[PDB]
């Protein structure tokens, strides 16, 4: 499966000057254009080689389009403020994801065109990309009005084409590097804890898609008892990190085995504290 | 932990208000005697979407990568019907409910809990 | 209305030896509102080169960033990250461990 | 290419 | 029937920490959700401090939702369902009483309305 979205921001600061406004394009995850309000002559900009081949064209139509958002974004964030009774003094920030996840097939799997006010969720089409949730009844008043102009139709027809049409360009723009995939550098650290016994630290680096798999075995077997591991981190340079530990009674380390599980890799990895 | 709960029909939900990682969560739900939330059916979905907290909240539905595909907690169907491939292991392998959706994220990151518990078992 | 409390975590890019330059990392994800403040210390003391990420979000709509400089592992010398986010009464921070 | 909010506002 | 129904004779209901919330949703006027919330042995809801104020507000309707404080004319200030303080730091002097005397809670404000007017009630349940 491989997605299209864009990810919008507006960030209020009522009597500093006009909202904050954001837009970044991501296919699979990697972004590839951005668009900040916050210079003198704000322009969507590649982000990726493989977008840097659009013509003119392309970029001063997207900036277009992204000038069009930014202005209903300062009239929602004026229009939220009175939907919630709030003072025109505080920051609000209003956000807004929409895209397509498309099957190898070249099937729709799922479309987003959803919104959030101040952290939460305020709306969302439906995947029937007909009808709204709305979570309370402020977006209630955006969804009947909504249904009522019909605005789910239009919304549909990009993600189901234009959507679905651009994604597939993209993925033959950046054919070598969307699709790239960096091994990880395993290796396994040994502590030994005031405890008594010892932290068996599996380290996985340098590796490219984030998705990885990380266990420990012990003799071989199901050592799910409880692990310790940590949420897979970035580098600068775009690849991740991982660990994942066990502690082990000092003595038997070469009873316990990492394995390691990642796309990159034609074959997993099985390390020990030799 | 604090806790924000009630009973509705023939089963009782439990939001435990500190955020903890899809393990954590499973782990805190049965050490109470619970389970991370199995959603039932639409309606279900729908109601618990009124009165979630304003956040995105664990339920009990995940990716085994050994058999490539999604499963509830107590390993069994729902009437819930669900497109598994909807959800791409490329957003996480956990799956989240808000109050107007219900989308899949990272089994590492925290949000709050939601354990359940069947009246009518 | 929702604020949300910053995941802090901070290491470096390659398996770290003293006296050998390095890579520090301090990645803060699942915060709302997006206004935060990120300074990386040395012994306390303000790291001045700190470049971070631009603005981002997740699905759930809670945002992240990597900030990251570089630095040289010492035996003494202490590396952390501090941050204020209006999530937080006071500015929380991390130290670094070159052993997670 | 990106979505356009088309003045449809909440 | 609903939760506060007799044996024999629409309500929504939770509990958070020492204490239970009823949103009974057949609007009604202050002083008639007063009546409603203590003929269930209940009272008009008491926001007792910061805390339990940022929890309702996540569950709260964006609609507007009676509580238990109000203006006394004759004491020329407001006060809480039970005449005792709160911990909670109100400053009740930015609301002006020609725009309402009683307390209204919803997910985002706790804004004054007319008596008179009608909106749900919460009725708290202290446990204990």
């Amino acid at each position: 499966s491989h997605s299209l979205r864009y990810f919008v921001t507006a960030v209020s600061r009522p009597g500093f000057g006009e909202p904050r406004y954001m837009e970044v394009g991501y296919v699979d995850n990697t972004e590839f254009v951005r668009f900040d309000s916050d210079a003198e002559n704000p322009r969507y900009e590649p982000r990726a080689r493989w977008i840097e081949q659009e013509g003119p064209e392309y970029w001063e139509r997207e900036t277009r389009r992204a000038k069009g958002n930014e202005q209903s974004f300062r009239v929602d964030l004026r229009t939220a403020l009175r939907y919630y009774n709030q003072s025109a003094g505080g920051s609000h920030t209003l956000q807004w994801m929409a895209g397509c996840d498309v099957e190898s097939d070249g099937r729709l799997l799922r479309g987003y065109w959803q919104f959030a006010y101040d952290g939460c969720d305020y709306i969302a089409l439906n995947e029937d990309l007909k009808t709204w949730t709305a979570a309370d009844m402020a977006a209630q008043i955006t969804r009947r009005k909504w249904e009522q102009a019909g605005a789910a139709e239009r919304d549909r027809a990009y993600l189901e084409g234009e959507c679905v049409e651009w994604l597939r360009r993209y993925l033959k723009n950046g054919n070598a590097t969307l699709l790239r995939t960096d091994p990880p550098k395993a290796h396994v650290t040994h502590h030994r804890r005031p405890e008594g016994d010892v932290t068996l630290r599996c380290w996985a680096l340098g590796f490219y898609p984030a998705d990885i798999t990380l266990t420990w075995q012990l003799n071989g077997e199901e050592l799910t008892q409880e692990m310790e591991l940590v949420e897979t981190r970035p580098a600068g340079d775009g690849t991740f990190q991982k660990w994942a530990s066990v502690v082990v009674p000092l003595g038997k380390e070469q009873k316990y085995t990492c394995h390691v599980e990642h796309e990159g890799l034609p074959e997993p990895l099985t390390l020990r504290w030799g | 932990d604090k806790v924000y709960w009630f009973c509705y029909g023939m089963k009782c939900y439990y939001f435990v208000m500190d955020r903890k990682t899809w393990s954590g969560c499973k782990q805190t739900c049965q050490s109470s005697s619970l389970s991370l939330l199995k959603i039932d059916d639409e309606d279900e979905l729908k109601f618990l979407q009124l009165v979630v907290p304003s956040d995105s909240c664990w339920v009990g539905l995940s990716y085994d990568n050994k058999k490539k595909d999604w499963a509830w907690i107590d390993n069994r169907p729902s009437k819930l019907a669900l497109n598994t491939r909807k959800y791409n292991i490329r957003d996480g392998g956990c799956m989240l409910l808000s109050k107007t959706r219900l989308d899949n994220g990272n089994c590492d990151q925290v949000f709050i809990c939601i354990c359940g518990k069947r009246l009518d078992k | 209305m929702i604020q949300k409390t910053p995941q802090i975590q901070v290491y470096s890019r390659h398996p770290p030896e003293n006296g050998k330059p390095n890579i520090l990392n301090c990645y803060v994800t699942q915060f709302h509102p997006p206004h935060i403040e990120i300074q990386m210390l040395k012994n306390g003391k303000k790291i001045p080169k700190v470049e971070m990420s631009d603005m981002s979000f997740s699905k759930d709509w809670s945002f992240y960033i990597l900030a990251h400089t570089e630095f040289t592992p010492t035996e003494t010398d202490t590396y952390a990250c501090r941050v204020k986010h209006a999530s937080m009464a006071e500015p929380k921070t991390v130290y670094w461990d070159r052993d997670m | 290419r990106g979505p356009g909010r088309a003045f449809v506002t909440i």
